[PDB]
RNA sequence: GGAUGACCCCAGGCGGUAGGGGAGCGUUCCCGAUGCCGAUGAAGGCCGACCCGCGAGGGCGGCUGGAGGUAAGGGAAGUGCGAAUGCCGGCAUGAGUAACGAUAAAGAGGGUGAGAAUCCCUCUCGCCGUAAGCCCAAGGGUUCCUACGCAAUGGUCGUCAG
RNA sequence: GUGGAGCCUGGGAGUGAGGGCGCGAGCGAUAACGUCCGCGUCCGAGCGCGGGAACAACCGAGACCGCCAGCUAAGGCCCCC
RNA sequence: GCUGGGGCUAGGAGUGAAAAGCUAACCGAGCCCGGAGAUAGCUGGUUCUCCCCGAAAUGACUUUAGGGUCAGCCUCAGGCG
RNA sequence: CGUGAGGGAAAGGUGAAAAGAACCCCGGGAGGGGAGUGAAAUAGAGCCUGAAACCGUGGGCUUACAAGCAGUCACGGCCCC
RNA sequence: AGAUGGUAAGGGCCCACGGUGGAUGCCUCGGCACCCGAGCCGAUGAAGGACGUGGCUACCUGCGAUAAGCCAGGGGG
């Protein structure tokens, strides 16, 4: 049995949020919680709330023990990127790409 | 340093004013043409 | 009536495209890419199945000569004698017997020096 | 190259950085306790435990002295009269650096407390 | 100065070869010896508020 | 050879730019069609190491798709793209790099809040002061005041804000 | 001498920047990867193949397709080979 | 002398203590729409497959010389043999 | 966009029917997980189909003494049918 | 003495599944061409507009302080 969460249009840079989740793929559900908390970035923030949210499925709908749970599989796929102008020197405008994140992830139970 | 939009709405209106197209030959053509094709405006806004 | 390209193109290129699987980055990935690598290898394998046909000789040869220094004699003495003796048995059957069947292989070593 | 040298700029000009630490000492020797970045609260240490050790000499001079980097006579008043008292035996190390373990928010600066010591 | 540029595109493999050291090392953490609870050493336990075996601050 | 493009046998030719000629394939549309294929699945899409063809291609099978398609034989064209510093769009690279817009400058405490270096309050510090203060006129046109909000706008953050 | 020979009428072109090399000249300096003619050739279009270390035009040879068969051309046969 | 407001002078025209200066961020002749798909002996580009043949870079003339007309050389059809 | 004459875009599709997802859970929200609707929900409104570039996750083979238009021909190792 | 393996910070090829993106096919309220019909409006204030008009109304449409409408005739159910 596995539950998921999925946090889609989240607003941050797909390549700044997955060195986050990299940080817990494969930890047990309490490692995890214990490293998103002190880690010092902006992700960590997003990354855990999808964490909380695929455990709290996990206990509540899916008949799983918060005490199995460990992260089976996690990633960033990148969502519609939100263009802006950035106006430049000598009148030429620049296009700023601020990028969206849809963070994924998966928790199963080690039996043992 | 000083650009060369310079607002005044005396000079703007006097000048593509309705009244100022309807008084030459030319200008009621431009009021023809831009009805013709369907403008909304046929003479710049201006708020007098 | 109108006849736009429709279907009919990305056909095209999904045809060269899987004929280039395998390949190194956009050169697999890439249509134009795709059939820059396909010409060159359409022209290598043209040669290199003229040139296989030499590869292997080259190869035969080799290996008939590391056997007739065995018996005292070279290659290119080994083969006139042959011919003296009328044996006609090419050098991929020659280079099998000189690895697989020795003594057979030594008896035609034998007729090649009786032949001269 | 910066052999052998003592203090930290800390991105400030001098009479910034000055102002810097006497406004910190203001702010210690008032609430006894106060939180700032890692690398501030270190240098705030002998600034403040040079105004204490003076208090703790009591004279005019002294209190001339510290006047000048603190100004509240009020607040100098409490340096000589409740703070000072209290470490009569102790020589020196009157404050003490405690870093906290959460970061701030918005640069992710390291923080840590300083304080008086008992 | 001329205003250099690329001359070529970066490879998928070459850009992601320069990111072979971009990695992020997990934070360090011991338990506190009083709440058990995870924290960075050398820090007041921001969970109990315990440091060298007594109350520091209030959590 | 047999008699005719029925297939077989023998022989010779077959590098190719500009270029001439020939034979075909496929795309949209019309007749064939008041027909035929079609929810027991149309087109289109993704596969295939299978079948036919020298090839362009055509079949067949699996998945997707869910309402169209269309034979033999003929007809007519907006009929085949890899390049035109082509056109329109999408997405990459440079790269977590330059930069984040005057070097007048910040520090702490208290408050609020899911979240606070950035919002509120206090104290300390600095900057302007023939202004970086105040009052008119242009020009702008609700930006004024208050309540409730933070997706986007704010070069960061935001509970704040034109 | 029956050859992708030749001749006649007609349809359709493309070309009208050539280049190396050998031999015969002029020009140049019995100079030039020089230039301008002549006869031939190849590259052009054979940047397909073997040789010349590599190299359009030098030597060998005109590549319809296939073969893990055989004979040779130039060039080669101590090892790279 | 500088400056606010209100006015007048324009495209082969204005204005210019004269720089071919300026006339709405490019003025040896402004901008927009139209003639207009100007014209370009120049440059670039020109899209499926197989089969047969297969050039020219010369001559003459040319406000011609990197463009042409005729001839030469390629190709197809009919005929001649 | 342009002072103005004038220039001048982009942007169509859920399903037969909204039956447009009550309620519960994590979350400040956004989003998601169950429940429910439907023939179908990778038909969920950022909605038919959903190609390609482009980004990612997992698996198999492989790579840190090696010289490269990235293929091609041969043999061998490993994985699969 | 000699020899030959497991190593992957990362990378490459293939496979599967996704994300992004919106091509393809299907569809069409719209467009296009031809033919036919019809062809002037205005000081009785046209064309074209501005501002208004709804219980709650941003815009569009309709309408004009009698303001999504007033009167009468015909149509229709
Ligand atoms: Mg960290
Ligand atoms: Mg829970
Ligand atoms: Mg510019
Ligand atoms: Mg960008
Ligand atoms: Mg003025
Ligand atoms: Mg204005
Ligand atoms: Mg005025
Ligand atoms: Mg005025
Ligand atoms: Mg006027
Ligand atoms: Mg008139
Ligand atoms: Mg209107
Ligand atoms: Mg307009
Ligand atoms: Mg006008
Ligand atoms: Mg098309
Ligand atoms: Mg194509
Ligand atoms: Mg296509
Ligand atoms: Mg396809
Ligand atoms: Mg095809
Ligand atoms: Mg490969
Ligand atoms: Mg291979
Ligand atoms: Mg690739
Ligand atoms: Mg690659
Ligand atoms: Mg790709
Ligand atoms: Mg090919
Ligand atoms: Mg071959
Ligand atoms: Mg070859
Ligand atoms: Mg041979
Ligand atoms: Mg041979
Ligand atoms: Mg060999
Ligand atoms: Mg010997
Ligand atoms: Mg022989
Ligand atoms: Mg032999
Ligand atoms: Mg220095
Ligand atoms: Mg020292
Ligand atoms: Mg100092
Ligand atoms: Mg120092
Ligand atoms: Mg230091
Ligand atoms: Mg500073
Ligand atoms: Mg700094
Ligand atoms: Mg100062
Ligand atoms: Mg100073
Ligand atoms: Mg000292
Ligand atoms: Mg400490
Ligand atoms: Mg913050
Ligand atoms: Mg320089
Ligand atoms: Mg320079
Ligand atoms: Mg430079
Ligand atoms: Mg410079
Ligand atoms: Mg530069
Ligand atoms: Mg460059
Ligand atoms: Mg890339
Ligand atoms: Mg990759
Ligand atoms: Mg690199
Ligand atoms: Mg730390
Ligand atoms: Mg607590
Ligand atoms: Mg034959
Ligand atoms: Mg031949
Ligand atoms: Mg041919
Ligand atoms: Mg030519
Ligand atoms: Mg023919
Ligand atoms: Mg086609
Ligand atoms: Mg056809
Ligand atoms: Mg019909
Ligand atoms: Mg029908
Ligand atoms: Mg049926
Ligand atoms: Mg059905
Ligand atoms: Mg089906
Ligand atoms: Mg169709
Ligand atoms: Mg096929
Ligand atoms: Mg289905
Ligand atoms: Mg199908
Ligand atoms: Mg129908
Ligand atoms: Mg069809
Ligand atoms: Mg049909
Ligand atoms: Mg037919
Ligand atoms: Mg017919
Ligand atoms: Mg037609
Ligand atoms: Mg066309
Ligand atoms: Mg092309
Ligand atoms: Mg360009
Ligand atoms: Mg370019
Ligand atoms: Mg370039
Ligand atoms: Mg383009
Ligand atoms: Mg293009
Ligand atoms: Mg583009
Ligand atoms: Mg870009
Ligand atoms: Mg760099
Ligand atoms: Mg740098
Ligand atoms: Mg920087
Ligand atoms: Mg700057
Ligand atoms: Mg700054
Ligand atoms: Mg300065
Ligand atoms: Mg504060
Ligand atoms: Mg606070
Ligand atoms: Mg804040
Ligand atoms: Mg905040
Ligand atoms: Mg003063
Ligand atoms: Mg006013
Ligand atoms: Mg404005
Ligand atoms: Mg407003
Ligand atoms: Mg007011
Ligand atoms: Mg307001
Ligand atoms: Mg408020
Ligand atoms: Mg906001
Ligand atoms: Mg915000
Ligand atoms: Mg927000
Ligand atoms: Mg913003
Ligand atoms: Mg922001
Ligand atoms: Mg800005
Ligand atoms: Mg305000
Ligand atoms: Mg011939
Ligand atoms: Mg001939
Ligand atoms: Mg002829
Ligand atoms: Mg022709
Ligand atoms: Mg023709
Ligand atoms: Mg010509
Ligand atoms: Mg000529
Ligand atoms: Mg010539
Ligand atoms: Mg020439
Ligand atoms: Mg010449
Ligand atoms: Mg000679
Ligand atoms: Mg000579
Ligand atoms: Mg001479
Ligand atoms: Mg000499
Ligand atoms: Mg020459
Ligand atoms: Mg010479
Ligand atoms: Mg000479
Ligand atoms: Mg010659
Ligand atoms: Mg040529
Ligand atoms: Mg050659
Ligand atoms: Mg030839
Ligand atoms: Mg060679
Ligand atoms: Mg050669
Ligand atoms: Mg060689
Ligand atoms: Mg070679
Ligand atoms: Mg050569
Ligand atoms: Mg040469
Ligand atoms: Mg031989
Ligand atoms: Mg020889
Ligand atoms: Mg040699
Ligand atoms: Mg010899
Ligand atoms: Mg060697
Ligand atoms: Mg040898
Ligand atoms: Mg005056
Ligand atoms: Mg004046
Ligand atoms: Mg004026
Ligand atoms: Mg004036
Ligand atoms: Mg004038
Ligand atoms: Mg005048
Ligand atoms: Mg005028
Ligand atoms: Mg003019
Ligand atoms: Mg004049
Ligand atoms: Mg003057
Ligand atoms: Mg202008
Ligand atoms: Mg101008
Ligand atoms: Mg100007
Ligand atoms: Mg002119
Ligand atoms: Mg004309
Ligand atoms: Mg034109
Ligand atoms: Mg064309
Ligand atoms: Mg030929
Ligand atoms: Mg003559
Ligand atoms: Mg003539
Ligand atoms: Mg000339
Ligand atoms: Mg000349
Ligand atoms: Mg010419
Ligand atoms: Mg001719
Ligand atoms: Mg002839
Ligand atoms: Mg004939
Ligand atoms: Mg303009
Ligand atoms: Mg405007
Ligand atoms: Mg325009
Ligand atoms: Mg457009
Ligand atoms: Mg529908
Ligand atoms: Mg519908
Ligand atoms: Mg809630
Ligand atoms: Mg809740
Ligand atoms: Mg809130
Ligand atoms: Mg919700
Ligand atoms: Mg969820
Ligand atoms: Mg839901
Ligand atoms: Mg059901
Ligand atoms: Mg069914
Ligand atoms: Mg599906
Ligand atoms: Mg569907
Ligand atoms: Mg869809
Ligand atoms: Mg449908
Ligand atoms: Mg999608
Ligand atoms: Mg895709
Ligand atoms: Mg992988
Ligand atoms: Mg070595
Ligand atoms: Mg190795
Ligand atoms: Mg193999
Ligand atoms: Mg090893
Ligand atoms: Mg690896
Ligand atoms: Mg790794
Ligand atoms: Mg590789
Ligand atoms: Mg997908
Ligand atoms: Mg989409
Ligand atoms: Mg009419
Ligand atoms: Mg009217
Ligand atoms: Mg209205
Ligand atoms: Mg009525
Ligand atoms: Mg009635
Ligand atoms: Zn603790």
């Amino acid at each position: 049995m596995e539950a998921k969460a999925i946090a889609r249009y989240v607003r941050i840079s797909p390549r700044k949020v997955r060195l986050v989740v990299d940080l817990i793929r494969g930890k047990s559900l309490e490692e995890a919680r214990n490293i998103l908390r002190y880690t010092n970035k902006r992700g960590a923030y997003f990354v855990a709330k999808v964490l909380e949210s695929a455990a709290a499925n996990a206990v509540n709908n899916h008949d799983m023990l918060e005490d199995r749970l460990y992260v089976k599989a996690a990633y960033v796929d990148e969502g519609p990127a939100l263009k802006r102008v950035l106006p430049r020197a000598r009148g030429r405008a620049d296009i700023i790409k601020k990028r969206t994140s849809h963070i994924t992830v998966i928790l199963g139970e080690k039996h043992g | 340093m000083k650009r060369t939009w310079q607002p005044n709405r005396r000079k703007r209106a006097k000048t593509h004013g309705f009244r100022a197209r309807m008084r030459t030959p030319g200008g009621r053509k431009v009021l023809k043409r831009r009805r013709q094709k369907g403008r909304w405006r046929l003479t710049p806004a201006v708020r007098k | 009536p109108r006849a736009k390209t429709g279907v009919v193109r990305r056909r095209k290129h999904k045809k060269i495209l899987k004929l280039a699987k395998g390949y190194w980055g956009l050169r697999s990935k890439s249509f134009r890419k795709a059939r820059e690598t396909l010409f060159a290898a359409g022209n290598y394998a043209y040669a290199h199945r003229k040139r296989r046909k030499r590869d292997f000789r080259r190869l035969w040869i080799v290996r008939i000569n590391a056997a007739c220094r065995q018996h005292g004699l070279n290659y290119s003495t080994f083969i006139h004698g042959l011919k003296k003796a009328g044996i006609e048995v090419d050098r991929k059957n020659l280079a099998d017997l000189a690895v697989r069947e020795p003594q057979v292989f030594a008896e035609l070593v034998e007729r090649a020096k009786a032949a001269q | 190259m910066r052999h052998l040298k003592s203090g930290r700029k800390l991105n400030r000009h001098s009479s910034h950085r000055l102002a810097l630490y006497r406004n910190q000492a203001k702010s210690l020797l008032t609430h006894g306790r106060i939180t700032t970045t890692v690398p501030k609260a270190k240098e705030l240490r002998g600034f403040v435990d040079h105004l204490i050790h003076l208090a703790k000499r009591g004279d005019l001079h002294a209190r001339r002295l510290v006047l000048r980097d603190l100004q509240d006579v009020k607040l100098v008043r409490k340096l000589f009269d409740e703070i000072a008292p209290r470490y009569r035996d102790r020589q020196g190390g009157y404050t003490r650096v405690l870093k906290l373990a959460e970061r701030r928010r918005g640069d992710g600066a390291p923080l840590a407390l300083v304080e008086l010591v008992e | 100065a001329k205003h250099p540029v690329p001359k070529k595109k970066t490879s998928k493999a070459r850009r992601d070869a320069r990111r072979s050291h971009h990695a992020l090392t997990p934070p360090t953490l011991v338990p506190c010896p009083e709440c058990k609870a995870m924290k960075p050493p050398h820090t007041v336990c921001p969970e109990c508020g315990y440091y060298a075996g007594r109350k520091v601050l209030e959590v």
